[PDB]
RNA sequence: AAGGAAAUAAAAUGGGACGACGUAGCAUU
RNA sequence: ACUUGAGUGCAGAAGAGGAGAGUGGAAUUCCACGUGUAGCGGUGAAAUGCGUAGAGAUGUGGAGGAACACCAGUGGCGAAGGCGACUCUCUGGUCUGUAACUGACGCUGAGGAGCGAAAGCGUGGGGAGCGAACAGGAUUAGAUACCCUGGUAGUCCACGCCGUAAACGAUGAGUGCUAAGUGUUAGGGGGUUUCCGCCCCUUAGUGCUGCAGCUAACGCAUUAAGCACUCCGCCUGGGGAGUA
């Protein structure tokens, strides 16, 4: 169930890599802008954009990210459990920490976690350092998260019975 | 063939239906290996027969080890009967 | 051969989960019976039945799906393998996903989970995890 | 096509006979392929063995 | 009980293993369809259809099959609902804006021929305008008045309409229809295991669904 | 058991052919073998010339022995000029 | 005469080489 | 204590499995003889070569050496290399229905041992054809090559030695589990039919297309590169260098 794009997002860009396409008349340049769009409350989205100009590609990536968001269970501004994202040779670990450690992660991971509404997290990249694969792995790890209430419902158990 | 096997079974039989006990199989393996060796004394170039003989000897040794780990008196008696040393 | 029954059972359950099957047949074994009963009483399995035969006996498990399509069991993993044994003390009993999951442990007073272990402050063979 | 042997259920080709082998051999004396006579693999192999055995004893023409 | 439906073509071994729980067998390498299961699934089909209609359903009837074109067209026309009998154009939903622009152009050109200056040029008109009118009426006749996206989707052969099914799943729009033995059952939200190559079967099914649709207005 | 079929050269008189056949049959039985049956096709057109003859006298003999009499028959056939061709096949 | 398994006839002989170094823009309005 | 893994027994099946002996007709070369003449052979073109001594061609016979046309098929066997004419003596392994037999006797395997394509080396034969080196002739500016005409070692055999290949499925061995469709080899059972035959199931082997899953992609996908366990070997940038 996709959520609507009507939210107070930040649309903070990450980077812009220049692209080249060869033609009989030499090379042809394109600007591929990858942007992460999200709100500071459990809403985040990754997007990509290609165009002959930087701002046009930025707008394309913003719209693309808006067209695909995802929720995250920010249990006390921290993840409920540790998980690993392994999307396309991108290994990124995520650990919950105390309420003062802060956002300890790489550039793109840090931006994603900031636009995701998460305060204190422990992370480490154990694979490729490519921003796109890292973002995909982080999003995969976020989607694979579990909530206490849903597990309690599925297990025919109570939350206090689970953790008490 | 099919006649020496019967005699070996009868000699090494423990019961009327005994046909797979370690002693009988070991005696059969010994007889077959002896025949194969006698054959090899002439056809030195038949290496496939040598490989078959090696497999038979490995089976015989594993069976001897199992017997020794199970029963020592029976193992010694079988060695004495076959003189396998 | 197969080097162990437990890893086989766990990986068969994992495969059944991946293909989204509803039944499973396993060569029954005392330890397998205890593990299946534990998984059942915990809510991972909707129900389990046993069959005492002349060969090995068969323990049949029924995978649980509490919604349209959602695997109550997401992944399995063994710890103590036949060649690398893992033993955890009462002070080092490992929690699974901050207690969200569960782990099985063999002790002297019976097969206990993480919660029962903490309750009895027991320890011993840490064999596998359950998510 | 159907196998002559299976249709007749005959076995033990008995190479010494040639009335049957004559049909399965071409005019020049060459053996016919299985894909033409529709015969089976086992029966084809046995028939070719018998045909060679017969040829060796001047019962079939190596060449013609 | 075998109702008036004759939907048991049973579609020999060109089948899908995922439909094992809706098939009997016959001595022709062919799987007799389990009519009993269909008689039950059609009940929830009618229920969901009536509910969505009372909610304002705009069911799109789609089938790119000769055996279904005229049937679905007649059913949609007698029911006054939407449909797509000819080719299923790419991006009816994902690119709904381009289709909207195209159909607005169609509306303009089809209102011009009788209200506007239909005699601007002696050859230009006959050369281009009427041919484009025919082509656009062919490719958009049944959806010429969509005006908004529907609440659900109806199809007749997802194996043939994999594109529409995929884009509907992307838009998470509930899709209904009839699944063939070679089709994917899980991909549909409201599945009806039955034969589709029979004109009588598809005619009966479409008629019943259109009746269920029309009964929500009461 | 083995099937011993051989061809006698046609340029042999009737009594000489009988004597040769009896000799070659004794060669087999003389080594402890026992003949179960025989068959003679008479003069037949050979598919090809062996040395000079286009025809030959096919003689068939069914024997059961311990692979000894048949070996003696094979050894003796290669020397005798009365037999043009011969073969041995295990009847199984 | 259609994408093709172990497998493929027909079918100009003759064209050898191009020193060095390096030339590119890019987003907030 | 037990039979499911394992092995034995029974009744059956196939196969270029191997070792030894023997046998067979095509085809090339040579020799002898009969007929017979301006050449034969060869390349893009030609040339070198043999030939008026009687060639080439044809016919009969003889000599000897190698391989086994049709069969022949991602067909079969073998641990691998590898194995295609046929008969015989010896010999190995595989598969199919068991329930009769013992009841865990099992998997891997450092080192070690053995086998191990072709090439090569020593001893002695053998030598028809092919053919490193080599000779001559075309070729080009050059041709120690591609092309053509001849040609030693070698290609064959018995013993011994070295133990290397893209020795490849570039994928170690064993076990268990994980949708289907379609050929094929060896088998078995059944639902009518004594059959011919159709269908369904059940083992092993060999191919093709494909779900989930895996993979950087190519692609693998019940014969995995899937989900796991046990054992051994292997890698820590390239050149240096598999060199000192």
């Amino acid at each position: 169930r996709i959520d609507p794009s009507k939210l107070e997002l930040e649309e903070r860009l990450v980077t812009v890599n220049r692209v080249a396409k060869v033609v009989k008349g030499g090379r042809r340049f394109r600007f591929a802008a990858l942007v992460v769009v999200g709100d500071k409350n459990g809403h985040v989205g990754f997007g990509t954009g290609k165009a002959q100009e930087v701002p046009e590609a930025i707008r394309k990536a913003v719209e693309d990210a808006k067209k695909n968001l995802i929720e995250v269970p920010m249990v006390g501004t921290t993840i409920p459990h540790e998980i690993i994202g392994r999307f396309g040779a991108g290994n990124i670990l995520l650990k919950p920490a105390s309420e003062g450690t802060g956002v300890i992660a790489g550039g793109p991971v840090r931006a994603v976690l900031e636009l995701a509404g998460v305060a204190d997290i422990l992370s480490k990249s154990l694979g490729s350092n490519t921003p796109i694969n890292m973002i995909r792995a982080t999003l995969q790890g976020l989607s694979e998260l579990k909530r206490a209430e849903d597990v309690a419902k599925l297990r025919g158990k109570s939350v206090e019975e689970l953790l008490g | 063939t099919q006649e020496r096997k019967n005699q070996l079974i009868n000699e090494f039989k423990t019961h009327e239906s005994d046909t797979g006990s370690p002693e009988v199989q070991i005696a059969i393996l010994t007889d077959s290996i002896n025949n194969l060796n006698e054959h090899l004394r002439t056809h030195k170039k038949d290496h496939h027969s040598r490989r078959g003989l090696l497999k038979m000897v490995g089976k015989r040794r594993n069976l001897l080890t199992y017997l020794r780990n199970k029963d020592v008196t029976r193992y010694r008696e079988l060695i004495n009967k076959l003189g396998l040393r | 051969v197969m080097t162990d029954p437990i890893a086989d059972m766990l990986t068969r359950i994992r495969n059944a989960n991946m293909v989204r099957h509803e039944k499973l047949e396993i060569p029954a074994s005392k330890l397998k019976r205890e593990i299946a009963e534990i998984l059942k009483r915990e809510g991972f399995i909707r129900d389990v039945e046993f069959v005492e035969d002349s060969k090995q006996g068969i323990i049949r498990v029924f995978l649980k799906y509490g919604q349209n399509n959602e695997r109550v069991i997401t992944g399995l993993k063994r710890i103590s393998k036949p060649g690398l044994r893992v033993y955890a003390k009462s002070n080092e009993v490992p929690r699974v996903l901050n207690g969200l999951g569960i782990a099985i442990i063999s002790t002297s007073q019976g097969v206990l989970t993480d919660k029962e272990a903490r309750a009895k402050q027991a320890g011993g063979e840490v064999l596998a995890y359950v998510w | 096509k159907v196998c002559y042997f299976t249709s007749n259920g005959i076995t033990h080709i008995d190479y010494k006979d040639v009335d049957l082998l004559k049909k399965f051999v071409s005019e020049r004396g060459k053996i016919l392929p299985r894909r033409v006579t529709g015969t089976n693999a086992k029966y084809q192999r046995k028939l070719t063995a018998a045909i060679k055995r017969a040829r060796q004893m001047a019962l079939l023409p190596y060449v013609s | 009980l075998l109702e008036a439906g004759v939907h048991f073509g049973h579609q020999t071994r060109r089948w899908n293993p995922k439909m094992k729980r809706y098939i009997f067998t016959e001595r022709n390498g062919i799987y007799i369809i389990d009519l009993q299961k269909t008689v039950k699934k059609v009940e929830e089909a009618y229920n969901f259809t009536k509910n969505l209609a009372a909610e304002g359903g705009k069911i799109l009837f789609v089938g790119t099959k000769k055996q279904a074109q005229d049937s679905v067209k007649e059913e949609a026309q007698r029911s006054g609902m939407y449909y797509v009998n000819q080719r299923w154009l790419g991006g009816t939903l994902t690119n709904f804006e381009t289709i909207q622009k195209r159909i607005k152009r169609l509306k303009d050109i089809e209102k011009m021929q009788e209200n506007g200056t239909f005699d601007v040029l002696p050859k230009k008109e006959v050369v281009q305008l009427k041919k484009e009118l025919e082509r656009l009426e062919k490719f958009l006749g049944g959806i010429k008045d969509m005006k908004d996206l529907p609440d659900a989707l109806f199809i007749i052969d997802p194996r043939k309409e994999r594109i529409a099914v995929a884009e509907a799943r992307k838009l998470n729009i509930p899709i209904i229809g009839i699944v063939d033995t070679n089709c994917d059952p899980d991909e549909i939200d409201v599945v009806i295991p039955a034969n589709d190559d029979a004109i009588r079967a598809v005619k009966l099914l479409t008629s019943k669904m259109a009746d269920a649709i029309l009964e929500a207005k009461q | 058991k083995y099937e011993v079929m051989y061809i006698i050269r046609p340029n042999i008189d009737e009594e000489s052919k009988k004597a040769v056949i009896e000799r070659f049959n004794n060669v087999l039985t003389s080594n402890g073998a026992e003949i179960t049956g025989t068959k003679d096709w008479g003069k037949r057109r050979l598919a090809y010339e062996i040395n000079d003859f286009r025809d030959g006298f096919y003689q068939i003999v069914n024997v059961q022995s311990d692979a000894a009499a048949v070996q003696e028959f094979d050894r003796l056939a290669k020397i005798s000029d009365d037999i043009i061709r011969h073969i041995v096949v295990k009847e199984e």
